[PDB]
DNA sequence: ATCAATATCCACCTGCAGATACTACCAAAAGTGTATTTGGAAACTGCTCCATCAAAAGGCATGTTCAGCTGGATTCCAGCTGAACATGCCTTTTGATGGAGCAGTTTCCAAATACACTTTTGGTAGTATCTGCAGGTGGATATTGAT
DNA sequence: ATCAATATCCACCTGCAGATACTACCAAAAGTGTATTTGGAAACTGCTCCATCAAAAGGCATGTTCAGCTGGAATCCAGCTGAACATGCCTTTTGATGGAGCAGTTTCCAAATACACTTTTGGTAGTATCTGCAGGTGGATATTGAT
């Protein structure tokens, strides 16, 4: 019917008062991860292969590390050129600077293909 | 269950709080342990003076990472060193570690 | 000949030229001729077996509690009253062992460069200096 | 045109920018993280799309090789060891991750040649 | 019907003149540096010593480099702590992480002094 | 004689922030650079003062040492060589600039002992 | 006129006469320049094979730095490689150079 | 007690002397053939003199034009028709020379580690592997 | 020890690349006034997980013996590499002209940001039940090493 | 090469920590709609500085001769360091409990952002004088290396 406005925002567990089902101890702040996406990709490439939680923690670190490396390089690129906007062009150049040979080549191809598709809609 | 004191850390009174003096724990890094690390490193023969040399190098390595991790801990006004404090310290020293968050 | 009858000459007779081979050293035969027996692998054989074993595995090689006390002792010297998440200690141990293993790989290259198979403190020192950890 | 009122939904409503870009990785999240990290005052619409596509691509590459390592070791579940074998045995990923440690990864089996036994190990004049 | 109000040794006047812009601001794209401030400090430490242009450029690079490292470290610190503000506290901690022992102690002592003075300042 | 808030006379740039901080380095410029560097959403007022002070202090440390080097070389003008000598002979500056190249700086005089005349024997008593 | 085999006369060994446009180039980094570099590096004796080895290493270094500098040049839509393009390329390769940021 | 013995005029380094002939003789070999043990520094003496000379100076050691050519050639492989600011080329030369000099210092430590004073390709290779350039 | 052959250093001298002092001009850098927004410290406390205890036991550390074979020291000498020369190729300089193209300025619009709603979704929590593989056994096959 | 002592391989198996499976809830995440602002691409072009010549002038690379002294091969052997063993302890494991302290939720103002307006200043430009020191000359004297 209606949720907003306030208060509550960040509810769960206040003193006691509970109807049924014991759960949600003063809402934990959500810690996001790439796990569901890493899992989706894994199934595309190796349909019957699973991954342990420790290996998934490694994959999450890998994605976050590359994200930060590419974004940092793009940031520097934009500043060096006195631009206040990071566009797909800064991402592309950051990718060429950061990735070794064949990886950068295939990464640039996939990135370009994705932007072209994205802009082909609407 | 939420009673005590704190301030300077932890403690009780009726005889209950530990913490014996820590010293010479670098000797806990044993000859067999160092031999195992050297083996994984592909080393087949080891001079007798290698063990104390390795302890000295590990101590420097640990002092450096721990110094930065604790600096992150203190800046955040915490009294507990987190895995994240270690990961950030490792990263800033060019020893990026995956598997522990971040 | 001697024209008589004896069948002595030649055929093993005359003198010796036959009563050959080694005398002992089979399984024991304590009559003297081959020392003892307990089994021993040669120096280096087990070391090579351990390299193969440890390069195939991933488990930490330093004992956990002893490493944890070293971490606490060092930290304590920097700042009193610290507590540690247990994963903070495991992170330090994972990093420390990977650092040492990689350094032993560089140290071994240095020993080998000097025509040795035995690593020595000077090999560690040379690797750390080239790495920029020392000079 | 001029506010007023609108009707109908063809653009999407239920269409994510990820579906629109043909991606599995989240374009919306990548866009928000780029803005939250203070990389620039502005972030164009195509930047998170390109970045998500690249992250997805690298993830696929490491998982492809890692699943191969798990298969090679007769395992169906990828563990840190398989990720480390995938990375260190691949020239380009090894370089990309040259200063990264994969926890519980171990190292690649590798014994320097000069350390292996031989010459039947029996001097030259029958001795030691 | 003209008497050649101006000879032919360059260009003539265009009606009225400019008391600004066109005056000399075009190729004036300001390129700032720490040179005049580095110069002032040299005078306080070595009144009778000069510095070559090449040496001054090394100094400009130096100050720019340290600024970037300290600011970058301060940036990560604030981000790690989920803070949108870089305060003197982040600068201080960044200094402690970046500078070697004694250098850090004196840098911290100088920073703390300037902020105190500045504070107790009209 | 009254007024109020002081927001009146001397409405001009009274004192620069650098002057108020007792600094020679430009606090306002440092503030502006922090803001345009995209280091964080906001920048507190004391941050550029603390940072300007650190930058000035480090500059003074190196200029002091390079000036001493120029002086030891019979010169009154600091050139790149003197900055290099100053940094490399200083344990802490050397470490801070461990991955920096000072153009036209050259290297410190240093000959490995084993290379000195008569098989191998460092010797020397002048600077050794 | 063949003449000589090394010494006096004319046309004898050591008589080339062109200037690049596809010739030395990496071979233009001479044995004497490499020896000088080594001397500044404290080297007293040099193997005959060091020269080609050094050329190979120097070419890899330049390929790496120039590749990134040109990447910055192209991103800027420029046709001229600037000192800043080189300074930025050097910095990201962990070889920060001071003196060229004007 | 005399004046003779010498009577070696007052000045003049001329050999032909006070009577015809005016060659370029002095005190060496006015003929054409030998010399009588000319002067020679021992192997290593001049190398050491050069190390001291070059460690005292800061001038670039590779010739400018040949270096510029190398740079342009390498760049042409990544993008044709480029121009270079003069300071771009100088920045590359300052960086390249600093890199090589520091590498030779490391290479030298590797040679000495192997009990040699002569640097060899394996010393450069070891240094680059430890640095992580080859590795 | 003697002393020639050179290298190396100090005192002085001077042209000049390059630093310096003075004036002129201006966009933007910077500071001040005031009005609004808001990050994040206080204060209070839910709820995680860190420190610490307990007890048992076996994996693994320690300490020792024995000797294989490695490192260290020595000796010898082939031949590589340094030093010294004689040429003479080709870099260096400097002087000075085209013109590429960096870089300054004016337009102008595609796309970014800001704001208000609404639907969607990933993460967290409670509960339960599978499933891949570590760890163990037992026998067969391979590796190592003595003869 | 034969034989024996052990390691190593693999099939087979079972326990179970970790993995995986549905139901439930929701606060932030994400998308759609309109409106408003503006970063920077496009076109033009001024003038900085890069590329090419021209062209001597000689610093410096290259080829050659000779042999000093280095690298490394060949030997010997003291004793380090690996292998195997007995012993027994302390790490690991399993389970538990207090409570330190990390972190969720709301309040609240010091301090930051947002702007308009005035003032101040560092950078660009000319035009012009000054000066530290590089490079050169003498001549002393230190170093090297043969006798
Ligand atoms: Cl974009
Ligand atoms: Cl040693
Ligand atoms: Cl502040
Ligand atoms: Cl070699
Ligand atoms: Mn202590
Ligand atoms: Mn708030
Ligand atoms: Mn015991
Ligand atoms: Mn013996
Ligand atoms: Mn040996
Ligand atoms: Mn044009
Ligand atoms: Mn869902
Ligand atoms: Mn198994
Ligand atoms: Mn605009
Ligand atoms: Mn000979
Ligand atoms: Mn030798
Ligand atoms: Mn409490
Ligand atoms: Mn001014
Ligand atoms: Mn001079």
């Amino acid at each position: 019917a209606k949720s907003a406005p306030a208060p509550k925002k960040g509810s769960k567990k206040a003193v006691t008062k509970t109807q049924k089902k014991d759960g949600k101890k003063r809402r934990k702040t959500r810690k996001e991860s790439y796990a569901i996406y890493v899992y989706k990709v894994l199934k595309q490439v190796h349909p019957d292969t699973g991954i342990s939680s420790k290996a998934m923690s490694i994959m999450n670190s890998f994605v976050n590390d590359v994200f930060e490396r590419i974004a940092g390089e793009a940031s520097r690129l934009a500043h060096y050129n006195k631009r206040s906007t990071i566009t797909s062009r800064e991402i592309q150049t950051a990718v060429r600077l950061l990735l070794p040979g064949e990886l950068a080549k295939h990464a640039v191809s996939e990135g370009t293909k994705a932007v072209t598709k994205y802009t082909s809609a609407k | 269950s939420g009673r005590g004191k704190g301030g300077k850390g932890l403690g009780k009174g009726g005889a209950k709080r530990h913490r014996k003096v820590l010293r010479d724990n670098i000797q806990g890094i044993t000859k067999p342990a160092i031999r195992r690390l050297a083996r994984r490193g592909g080393v087949k023969r080891i001079s007798g003076l290698i063990y104390e040399e390795t302890r000295g190098v590990l101590k420097v390595f640990l002092e450096n990472v721990i110094r930065d991790a604790v600096t992150y801990t203190e800046h955040a006004k915490r009294k507990t060193v987190t895995a994240m404090d270690v990961v950030y310290a490792l990263k800033r020293q060019g020893r990026t570690l995956y598997g522990f968050g971040g | 000949a001697r024209t008589k009858q004896t069948a002595r000459k030649s055929t093993g007779g005359k003198a010796p030229r036959k009563q050959l081979a080694t005398k002992a050293a089979r399984k024991s035969a304590p009559a003297t001729g081959g020392v003892k027996k307990p089994h021993r692998y040669r120096p280096g054989t087990v070391a090579l077996r351990e390299i193969r074993r440890y390069q195939k595995s991933t488990e930490l090689l330093i004992r956990k509690l002893p490493f944890q006390r070293l971490v606490r002792e060092i930290a304590q010297d920097f700042k009193t009253d610290l507590r540690f998440q247990s994963s903070a200690v495991m992170a330090l141990q994972e990093a420390s062992e990977a650092y040492l293993v990689a350094l032993f790989e560089d140290t071994n290259l240095c020993a080998i460069h000097a025509k040795r198979v035995t690593i020595m403190p000077k090999d560690i020192q040379l690797a750390r200096r080239i790495r920029g950890e020392r000079a | 045109s001029g506010r007023g009122k609108q009707g109908g939904k063809t653009r999407a409503k239920a269409k994510t920018r990820s579906s629109r870009a043909g991606l599995q990785f989240p374009v919306g999240r990548v866009h928000r993280l780029l803005r939250k990290g203070n990389y620039a005052e502005r972030v164009g619409a195509g930047a998170p799309v390109y970045l998500a596509a690249v992250l997805e691509y690298l993830t696929a590459e490491i998982l492809e090789l890692a699943g191969n390592a798990a298969r090679d070791n007769k395992k169906t579940r990828i563990i840190p060891r398989h990720l480390q074998l995938a990375v260190r045995n691949d020239e380009e990923l090894n370089k990309l991750l040259g200063r990264v440690t994969i926890a519980q990864g171990g190292v690649l089996p590798n014994i320097q040649s000069v350390l292996l036994p031989k010459k039947t190990e029996s001097s030259k004049s029958k001795s030691k």
